[PDB]
């Protein structure tokens, strides 16, 4: 239903 | 006005800030912003933002 | 501060997904407002069919920063335009480098 994924910076 | 000199030392707070020591001379690249100017160090050649009030025209009393 | 070309303002989450999916290119990106938190922004990047959203916000001193994973050192930027440049480079911690700016 939603293509949005909440991400965070890894480096 | 062309050249400015740093009055006090300064540690960069952000990644796009410059770190300079007292006496270091600069060339202002962007004096448009309010308290933060883009500039190039004439000691390192590096470019970055600096505190407006930490510098004064080289021809300063 | 926030007068960049990829800033779309108050557009919906679904509208942002559409604009990015249209390019059909991984690495296409845009910046919009959070749909419910004032002063918080969303950097959106398309990667393999999904829109990766990173939350961006200011501190008291007016420095910008992207949400970082626990244990990782945060990085600050005076101008949001320098935060974007920093992420156009490879291996900077995001799914794929910002490559195709979807301007407003």
């Amino acid at each position: 239903k939603s293509l949005t994924i909440y991400a965070q910076v890894q480096k | 006005v062309t050249l400015f000199v740093a009055l006090y030392d300064y540690e960069a707070r952000t990644e796009d800030d410059l770190s300079f020591h007292k006496g270091e001379k600069f060339q202002i690249l962007n004096s448009s912003e309010g308290d933060w100017w883009e500039a190039r160090s004439l000691t390192t050649g590096e470019t970055g933002y600096i505190p407006s009030n930490y510098v004064a025209p080289v021809d300063s009393i | 501060m926030d007068a960049v070309a990829v800033y779309h303002g108050k557009i919906s989450r679904e509208t942002g997904e559409k604009l990015l999916l249209a390019t059909g290119l991984d690495g296409s990106y845009l910046l919009r407002d959070s749909e419910s938190v004032p002063g918080v922004y969303c950097l959106c990047v398309l990667y393999h069919g999904y829109i990766y959203t990173y939350r961006v916000s200011q501190t008291e001193t007016g420095s910008w920063s992207a949400e970082t994973a626990p244990g990782v050192h945060k990085r600050y930027f005076r101008k949001i335009k320098n935060l974007i440049s920093a992420f156009q480079k490879p291996d900077q911690g995001i799914v794929i480098p910002l490559q195709y700016p979807v301007e407003k």
